[PDB]
């Protein structure tokens, strides 16, 4: 399953809680958009992403986590993620939500 | 053929089919009868031509051999007269009917290793070979020859004999009932010459429809299918209704005095004795076989009835070979062709050291 | 996997290569067709 | 309309030819004609693939 | 090889911890596919949109 396309089928089939071949009509959605863009046009720098999540985290009445995140941000830096640190974590942000609706 | 030429021999009820493997069809087709004084001994054509003042013997009448001596003589006149070959220098793969007796195979193996002393041989089911020719190792093949019939299920290739459907109806009763109906209507279809004429008419001019009611009303209202034949001898009788009732006897048996299940109903009972995981697959890759598949349009009616019979879940997908006449022969041509299949046939050394009954173990 | 799934998976690759609507045209051709033949074609990539 | 059905089946076969050219599988109209006529109700495709590949490996001689 | 299994389980656990701090909603296995995909240079803005749009489609 290492090859990129194969993964999405599995990603799609669990996100969309249905059967293996049944979801293809919607599955087709991703094939076009993901294909549209592969080689990112924004340069590499984790610090900006890190600085973003503290700010986002701080204006929401949750400020200890402005450093809890920092402590975690170095824990991963200790182990090996092959320089995809900016790409993962960034993803986790853009899918964000303050627990209160506000 | 990098190795020496191989051989195939199917001893059928109405004729024997021999040939070399890989060929288009059985290289030779001869009759299954020997001629003795009633020339002293002959085979095939000479005996039937001189059958006026001589005796004929049937080595295979209803799929079950009548005499062992006649069997060896038929094989020897196929190897020596039909093809003009030396059996001691040729490997041949022989056929079998549904669930043959073990002792018959023992006698046949002793004959093939003793009377011929060839290098190697093999003997297995016939419809399984025909399915091996239909490219689909899984399916049900309904083979009715000249003296025996069976709907053979095959799942993963090794047939399930518990679901093998045995039917004692063949072309003999076909020609007989056709002659009976023709003489009842008023024609002259009783005699031996009349028997051959009625069999030829059933082979060529007879008809096969989808149902009995529609074709019956059509023939009762007018005589479209009624076609005229004036042979070289000058005899001229044309009946549209009789040609339409000749094939229907497979679905309406009480037309010819039969108390057994219908062909489509035979396959239905066969699927009924079949397993679940293989049920739809068999209903999906079933093939047509048996020389009686020479009826045009009959396969369409069989498939229609098969679609009506089972549930809606699966379908009917029936292989209707226009090579069905030699359907058995073609089968062997495929099997013996394969190089790995070369390991399947059993040799003379093991048959001599451990007897012929080892053919039960080696020829599975 | 069913026939429709093993076509799109192939289609994605071409787009990474740079072949574009030549890969959507493929999506519409398949769609227009709507048998197991494509499955044979699939096995025969080249 | 049998001639109209003939143009329609020629159209389906033309659609399959165009796809066969896009994938670049090396099949020709008459060879595609034999292969479609075979698998229509006959052999399973995953086996026909290796059969065509073996036939093309043999003609290398 | 046992040390390799402990390395991955340690880091996936740390990544799950951040995911709950941002309150993103991804469970462990969807996070597993997501990092495995983004690991090969995927433009992560494109993936984020795809995940948002299917989560909104599955609402019926």
């Amino acid at each position: 399953q290492k090859s990129p396309n194969v993964l999405l089928q599995n990603l799609c089939c669990r996100i969309l809680g249905r059967s293996e071949a049944d979801v293809a009509q919607q599955f087709q959605y991703a094939v076009r958009v993901i294909g549209s863009n592969f080689a990112p046009t924004v340069e590499r720098d984790e610090f900006l992403v890190a600085e973003k999540i503290k700010k986002e985290l701080i204006r929401q009445r949750r400020e200890a986590d402005a450093a809890l995140f920092s402590e975690l941000h170095r824990k991963l830096h200790s182990q090996g993620v092959l320089k995809n640190k900016w790409s993962i974590l960034y993803l986790l942000l853009s899918l964000s939500e303050d627990p209160r609706r506000q | 053929d990098e190795e020496v030429a191989a051989l195939v021999v199917d001893n059928g009820s109405g004729m024997c089919k021999a040939g070399f493997a890989g060929d288009d069809a059985p290289r030779a087709v001869f009759p299954s009868i020997v001629g003795r004084p009633r020339k002293d001994s002959y085979v095939g054509d000479e005996a039937q031509s001189k059958r006026g003042i001589l005796t004929l013997k049937y080595p295979i009448e209803h799929g079950i051999v009548t005499n062992w001596d006649d069997m060896e003589k038929i094989w020897h006149h196929t190897f020596y007269n039909e093809l003009r070959v030396a059996p001691e220098e040729h490997p041949v793969l022989l056929t079998e009917a549904p669930l043959n007796p073990k002792a018959n195979r023992e006698k046949m193996t002793q004959i093939m290793f003793e009377t011929f002393n060839t290098p190697a041989m093999y003997v297995a089911i016939q419809a399984v070979l025909s399915l091996y020719a239909s490219g689909r190792t899984t399916g049900i093949v309904l083979d009715s020859g000249d003296g025996v019939s069976h709907t053979v299920p095959i799942y993963e290739g090794y047939a399930l004999p518990h679901a093998i459907l045995r039917l004692d109806l063949a072309g003999r009763d076909l020609t007989d009932y056709l002659m009976k109906i023709l003489t009842e209507r008023g024609y002259s279809f009783t005699t031996t010459e009349e028997r051959e004429i009625v069999r030829d008419i059933k082979e060529k001019l007879c008809y096969v429809a989808l149902d009995f009611e529609q074709e019956m009303a059509t023939a009762a209202s007018s005589s479209s299918l009624e076609k005229s034949y004036e042979l070289k001898d000058g005899q001229v009788i044309t009946i549209g209704n009789e040609r339409f009732r000749c094939p229907e006897a497979l679905f309406q048996p009480s037309f010819l005095g039969m108390e057994a299940c219908g062909i489509h109903e035979t396959t239905y009972n066969s699927i009924m004795k079949c397993d679940v995981d293989i049920r739809k697959d068999l209903y999906a890759n079933t093939v047509l076989s048996g020389g009686t598949t020479m009826y045009p349009g009959i396969a369409d009616r069989m498939q229609k009835e098969i679609t009506a019979l089972a549930p809606s879940t699966m379908k009917i997908k029936i292989i209707a070979p226009p090579e069905r006449k030699y359907s058995v022969w073609i089968g062997g041509s495929i099997l013996a062709s394969l190089s790995t299949f070369q390991q399947m046939w059993i040799s003379k050394q093991e048959y001599d050291e451990s007897g012929p009954s080892i053919v039960h173990r080696k020829c599975f | 996997l069913p026939a429709r799934n093993k076509i799109l998976m192939l289609s994605f690759d071409l787009r990474v290569g740079g072949l574009g609507p030549k890969a959507d045209r493929l999506e519409e051709l398949v769609e227009e067709l709507e048998l197991l033949e494509v499955g044979s074609v699939l096995d025969l990539l080249v | 309309a049998a001639a109209a059905n003939l143009n329609a089946v020629r159209e389906t076969m033309d659609v399959l030819l165009e796809i066969s050219r896009i994938l670049n599988t090396g099949l020709d109209m008459e060879t595609l004609s034999i292969c479609v006529r075979l698998c229509e109700q006959g052999i399973n495709p995953e086996a026909l693939s290796s059969v065509i590949k073996e036939l093309r490996k043999a003609t290398e001689a």
